[PDB]
């Protein structure tokens, strides 16, 4: 019958292919699916849900509740950092273990906007103003308020609305950055600083905690699926 | 009864006299009786992340105070 | 209306502001995630965006075929003391890690399973022995059906069991199986017990294992070497690659943090440290 | 084609308790239904289903023994308590996928090598 | 205008009513709200008893204490409410049943207290076992602690008694008890009682499962896990304490298959 | 409007001239190349030209598949002291010469890559040993993904890595990959540094290699022999043929004159003499 | 299913084929290309750009700047050649190393018109007239002006317009010539001669240089792609 | 949804009663969802070498003096 | 002369822009001359079990007394 | 002729497949079937016929 | 599957400088990330990325050593200057593609044979 010719690729099994194939259970009565609440359609949805960043990963505090507690105090004014961070969502130990981090680790290129959301967790009678910031990379990592102040930042007041949000807009050389620790496609630096300080009256705890929640903005996208490293089957 | 669908052109060949330009379509014919046996279309939808983002009863307006 | 290959929301030009509007202010106590786009906290230019979420669609994420199991069989000499080893395997994704972890981001699902069988072979003894191209049988024994006892018993006659005769060295074997789930969705996790301990009975008779059920029971695969005994022992491995196609999922969960241990949600000690050391004030 | 191994078995006194381990080859529980059949010759004790629950014990031992499943290691145990001289028997472990037949010694397909347990009459 | 504030709320079902002046609104899980089984998605054939008010009412389970050294708490549904009035009765009297809820976790302090409690709602909250010797072996008696609930821990402790194991959950807080990262738990419907803000929590959880109607005694739908996000500190006092109370109310409940009463070995 | 297979401009009949027109006179100082056709400097007849530039079109020039790399693997005896050699290769055209030089006439480009794998095999020991038809796996590990450590570790389970199982002796393996470039075009050359040396840091921490970037980083290929250890050592070579299709390029450069040395634009000494001897006044 | 029959050519990998093949990264988000300035479409464009011919390839002058400097002088009138050349674009050491030469070396047949463009590089006060010529092959290579004068030539005057152009029209037996040193398809001879001589006044350098630029005319075409010899990977 | 295109006939078979003469066309059907996977059309354009030849600001008239 | 028929869709791919939704059909072409050689349609009927259930001469009304 | 490519599943015999295949007895005169009384169409018919349950399965 | 070789190593005096060469098999840098881990036993010195830059040195040696990449020859060096008696150690070279792990000796997969360097106390 029909004159046919074989081309390179015959008899090769692609793991990522898409080809019809015969059936093992012809006419199997498929049980109709119900409408179960909460159906996903894209991974980017799981990503746009805030995720508590396990910031402090010091020798003692790691792998315990204390990794999510960035502790603040009522000490006098100082330009010294409260927290430093690499905008390496998919590679920074601090960001690699969050929902957002975990999704990207299955991809090679991530691109779009991210959104940190800080929650003040101190008494009602405690007040303050902080300067959370973001500076693009390719320069000195700022260690003084004065420098972080020179970049993209959001001055935050502590009050009735306990949480705030700084939006790190996508400002990058390429159209997508490497999900890994590479310079050419390096992300930047996120830093929080006291804008005044923490003020408390008498009979109030002088120390409290702040939780962080990272998520993506609607224009966040990813590409080129790959395997993650966050698990391994040895033997 | 074929199924001709469109492709999202990536690298457009210096052509519009065949390739690149004029919409490129592909044919698809089912060879088996079972739906299982069918190929994966990939022309899937996309929805609003609200059933996760805003699981709230009242309506959120991103410019007004969250807690009023 | 919105599909996978559609362009994401276009950034709109925004300028200076001094208003009674407060985008930056939220309160995550509401459970609601504040929706802030670029044109909020900073002044952004007008951008005709082009990036699409095409490759991140449910179907696309599981669009690869994973290695579920490795089944060993052989064809020993007619003179051997041992019996011709035929493999039997309980059908499940769980045995490995990868495919499982990916299926763990969700609480439920429906997906037509497509199977692949890349078989391999080799000799074993230090003999320049000969072996003709071997024939392989892959037999699907549903729950409670005749599971073979020998490599050559009435069972393999399979008057009703869907089997696959693979001839070594050809384009790998493949079959497709739709949603065989007893439910409406296959439960990757199950909070409960198949039995309920009763009071006018005995602790033995109402004891059940936590986390399991019939939900995840579909049957087993039995693989052998259809060729008889040959003067030279030839072992063989059967790799099964499963790929979910036409998939849907319900209710997200966080991915598996620590190393796996058993088919349960359980975890072993010493593997409880997922993270590493990193300063709070260092980039 | 699983392969059984009877380990963790030995001498002890009367009244005490001893544990028995039964690791297996594979692709272990895949042949399904693990058992514990004692007797110098042949006689059941414990039976167990790789899935679900699903315990049951010989009337003669009922309420003093327990068979458990460690699907991760691929080992099935046997906790024998309040031992008594009549417990000094030749212990073995078994399997057959056939989801039934727990009341017939010759219904099996898989067997291990064994381990002699001794309930020494000290007291 | 007329004072409609997001913190001021009133819940009412049957013969019970909850009021609050410090709320963060309410969370309607996955966007769905409770409803009865649709003839379309129906499974069994018999007539379904819809107890409504009789079962659809707020039940206050026992109250626990929150101090500094508290690691966490966990409740199962429909477990906890297995000893609650009619809902409890009808439950044991059937083989199949679906039920929604309205968890109203209350926990107030003062303007001088600080901290945060993460009230999470995990559909099918499967917790891990306590031993590295026998997986999936936790007995039912500990799996359904009921209204007293189960508690989280800050360090994994393997059970070494193979003579007669404990057979209970040993959930380490930073792993949600299921071995994932707690920081990612903010994907399941939830609310944070961050003392300063609100003084309660509210999460209406609809019936989720893979089945349309399933056995209640045997299967647990929603898991309520409350763990401290931020530690409770008060003034300059070494041992502060405030109580935590939960009142989950079933919604759109129905039952199929009337049989004799079930009497489960609970201990 | 003008395509590749079109006939070139027809020569027009031109006769004697004595005018104020000066075709022959230019001044290359203008950078402009004087456009002079036949009917200018000499009297030409009318010619209905037929030659077309079809085969010289961008697509056609790169229309061949080049040999990018040779990867060696084997299947040694179960008794050997050494480990079963599996190959890992950094994905790049540069390793050879030909394909590279051709890609050098331009500064930038976009092209969907099509890959070919012509595998070969052979025995190695002086033993009349036997080997069944071998199975091969080609695994694409993107940047920062689990690169295998052994020939048999969890990695190859590839729940998400696009792999290729090739069965020796069949029509060569092939896959197509579109423009995976992080840019808008792949940069064959890059004037710069991935890092910028800073002042309040140390020369070590801000040192980078000139000419490189992430642009040309796409991942690596890992190839092995899926069949287990066999009584006779069987080595194998994996040839990768790459062919650019659907191609575009920007801004020409002169071809590589001297012999290559490294992935940089660098050149070794002693190879600096591209030309030969030839008199100025001799034909 | 469908009755098919295999024909010779099944299971053969052509390096120059063109066949569809499955995809490795289904649904990979392709980054839209921008409009970068300067886009080629054909090699013949790279060819129609003048290229400096490295004429003098003498033992001493080769592989140094001096290979492009055809030096002229104010010596008295002589019919002796200034430069000789083989119209063997793709094979003559003098022409094989130019842009035009390099393109052809990937092909087997070249055909059409070529165009040499000479630039006078001497002082403003220097003058002259030269006779650049082209004679078809199959006869005596001319070594006297008198003979080159008998062919296709362009008499050139040195002045304000520093450059000139002689067009070697396509006058060949075949429809395309071999890009190699073959007689049947031999090209010819290009030669420059003094038409008067170089005249300079006092206080002016008596020697100067002239650069050459070869390119093709719109009707220049090529065919049958092949590999070049101008590079080699040894070991 | 096939793609029938024309061929530039080379050696015309002593036919115009089938081959050579009457325009010879070829069919092309896409079998894969990705543009990458598509065959190379080869029906590419051609442009004026001016973005190289005459990179000059003013307009060049090949008969008048270059530098005026 | 092809035979295009419908399929009973099981797991509907998040699509109605190709798969799942809009009716999925399959093509079938006979390649041999013999009916034996034909594929098994599977689009078979179903009947009332009465030629077994009620093999009775008189008509049965499930609400009235069987034996009257 | 026609450019074709082989996919995984070529040369595999499914016991539960459904594919046309050539004929051994071309043009064999098939004997027309009669209308024999009592024709089944589904197993579920054989099932809806009452069946005497062998209850007491005691040793004796 | 690269193969390392430690060459260009020997005795010298105190204060001087010596160079160390590390050629490799393949398909060399393809396994990526070359290193220099000294110590009589095990202790890092230099680390380097086959791509980009991308230097880093052990705090203990910082500012006196340099690791370089010769992708053409497939050799990685190590320029040791201002040597001091404490530099007499067992030098080796390493690799692992994993773009990270430079702070763990057992994180590697590839190792060479070695070369003993001696900073002889002459002065
Ligand atoms: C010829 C081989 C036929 C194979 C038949 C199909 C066997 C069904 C396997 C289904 C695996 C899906 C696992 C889901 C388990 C769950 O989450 O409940
Ligand atoms: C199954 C194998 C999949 C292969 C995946 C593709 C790897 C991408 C390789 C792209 C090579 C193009 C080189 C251009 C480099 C540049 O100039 O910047």
């Amino acid at each position: 019958g029909l004159p046919v010719m074989n081309t390179p690729g015959s008899n090769q099994y692609l793991t990522a292919d898409n080809f019809q194939s015969p059936c093992a259970l012809p006419e199997f009565d498929v049980t109709p699916p119900i409408d179960i609440p909460g159906e996903v359609k894209n991974m980017m949805e799981l990503a746009e849900i805030d995720t508590m960043i396990p910031f402090d990963l010091s020798a003692t505090k790691k792998n315990t509740m204390e990794m999510y507690r960035v502790r603040l105090s009522d000490k006098p004014h100082t330009d010294d950092p409260i927290l430093c961070l690499s905008l390496s969502p998919a590679s920074d130990p601090r960001l690699s273990h969050t929902m957002l981090g975990e999704i990207l680790n299955y991809y090679t290129h991530w691109a779009g906007s991210l959104k940190f959301t800080f929650l003040f967790c101190g008494s009602m009678m405690a007040t303050g103003k902080l300067l959370v910031s973001y500076a693009p990379p390719g320069a000195d990592p700022p260690k003084k308020r004065k420098e972080a102040m020179l970049g993209t930042h959001v001055i935050w007041d502590i009050g009735l609305q306990s949480s705030c949000t700084m939006v790190v807009p996508w400002i990058s050389n390429t159209t997508y950055r490497q999900t890994i620790d590479d310079s050419f496609t390096e992300g930047g630096y996120i830093s929080v600083f006291y804008q005044t300080r923490i003020v408390v009256p008498l009979s109030t705890p002088r120390e409290m905690d702040i939780l962080g929640f990272v998520s993506a903005c609607n224009d966040f996208s990813v590409r080129l699926l790959r395997d993650t490293t966050h698990i391994e089957q040895k033997a | 009864g074929a199924q001709v669908s469109s492709q999202k052109v990536g690298a457009h060949e210096n052509s519009n006299r065949a390739y690149g330009g004029s919409t490129i379509n592909y044919t698809t014919i089912n060879y088996y009786r079972d739906s299982a046996s069918n190929a994966a279309s990939k022309q899937d939808f996309s929805q609003d992340p609200s059933k996760f983002t805003e699981p709230i009863k009242d309506v959120l307006i991103k410019t007004a105070p969250m807690l009023n | 209306a919105a599909t996978s290959r559609d362009a994401l929301p276009n950034t709109e030009a925004s300028g200076p502001t001094h208003s009674k509007e407060i985008p930056a202010l939220t309160a995550v106590e509401t459970g609601a995630t504040n929706p802030l786009v670029p044109s909020d906290t900073v002044q952004t230019r007008h951008v005709v965006q082009h990036r699409s979420r095409s490759e991140s669609s449910i179907e696309s994420f599981f669009a690869r075929g994973a290695c579920v199991t490795i089944m060993t069989v052989d064809n020993p000499a007619s003179t051997t003391n041992k019996d011709k080893l035929f493999a039997v395997w309980k059908i499940t994704y769980k045995d490995t890690v990868q495919l499982r972890r990916k299926l763990e981001f969700f609480t439920y699902s429906r997906f037509d399973m497509e199977l692949t069988f890349v078989v391999t072979a080799n000799f074993t003894e230090t003999n320049n022995g000969h072996a003709l191209n071997q024939v392989y049988q892959i037999m699907y024994v549903p729950p409670g059906a005749p599971v073979p006892e020998k490599w050559d018993d009435y069972t393999w006659q399979t008057s009703s069991n869907p089997s696959i005769f693979y001839t070594y060295g050809t384009a790998p074997a493949r079959i497709s199986v739709p949603y065989v789930g007893i439910s409406n969705a296959y439960s990757h996790f199950y909070d409960g017990f198949s039995k309920v301990p009763l009071k006018d009975q005995s602790a033995a008779l109402g004891d059940s294992l936590y986390g399991a059920a019939s939900l995840n029971d579909f049957g087993i695969l039995a693989v052998r070497v259809v060729n008889d005994h040959n003067p030279t022992k030839v072992t063989s491995k059967i790799r099964v690659y499963l790929k979910p196609k036409h998939i849907r999922v319900w209710c997200p969960r966080p991915p598996r943090a620590v190393a796996y241990y058993g088919p349960g949600v359980d975890y072993k000690d010493g593997t409880l440290t997922p993270l590493s050391t990193k300063d709070l004030t260092t980039y | 084609q699983v392969q059984l191994q009877e380990s963790g078995g030995g001498s002890v006194q009367a009244g005490g308790s001893l544990t028995l381990s039964c690791a297996a080859s594979g692709i272990t529980y895949c042949m399904g239904w693990y058992r514990q059949v004692r007797g110098k010759e042949r006689e059941g004790v414990a039976f167990i289903k790789t899935n679900d629950g699903t315990t049951d014990y010989a009337d003669s031992v009922k309420g003093r023994f327990t068979i458990s499943q460690n699907h991760a290691t691929k080992t099935v145990y046997l906790q024998m308590n309040s031992l008594k001289p009549e417990d000094t028997a030749a212990y073995y472990c078994a399997a057959t996928w056939r989801w039934s037949c727990p009341l017939d010694p010759e219904g099996y397909q898989y067997w291990g090598q064994g381990t002699q347990v001794t309930v020494s009459s000290h007291h | 205008a007329c004072g409609y504030s997001d913190r001021v709320l009133q819940l009412t079902l049957g013969n019970s009513t909850i009021t609050t002046q410090e709320a963060a609104n309410s969370v309607v899980a996955y966007g769905r709200w409770p409803e009865y089984l649709r003839d379309s998605e129906a499974n069994p054939v018999d007539q379904p008893t819809e107890p409504d008010v009789a079962a659809c009412r707020f039940y206050t389970l026992d109250t626990v204490s929150w101090t500094k050294e508290s690691r966490g708490w966990w409740w199962k549904l429909p477990d906890a409410l297995r000893d609650m009035g009619l809902f409890g009765q009808n439950m044991y009297y059937h083989y199949l049943g679906r039920s929604g809820y309205t968890v109203h976790v209350q926990c107030n302090a003062s303007k001088f207290h600080q901290g945060a409690l993460g009230v999470f709602a995990v559909p099918e909250m499967c917790l891990a076992g306590d031993s590295n010797t026998t997986t999936m072996h936790t007995s039912y008696q500990n799996a359904n602690p009921g209204e007293k609930g189960g508690t989280f821990t800050g360090t994994f402790t393997p059970d070494n008694n193979q003579t007669s194991p404990a057979r209970r959950f040993c959930p380490v807080d930073y792993l949600l008890g299921n071995g994932t990262l707690l920081g990612n738990a903010f994907v399941f419907p939830h609310q944070i009682i961050n003392l300063r803000t609100n003084n309660c929590a509210t999460l209406v959880l609809p019936y989720v499962n893979s089945l349309s109607i399933d056995s209640m005694v045997k299967h647990n739908n929603w898991g309520i896990a409350i763990l401290p996000l931020a530690p409770l500190n008060f003034a300059s006092e070494s041992s502060p304490e405030i109580p935590i109370t939960l009142t989950i109310a079933p919604m759109c409940c129905e039952f199929n298959g009337l049989r004799n009463i079930t009497l489960p070995r609970l201990q």
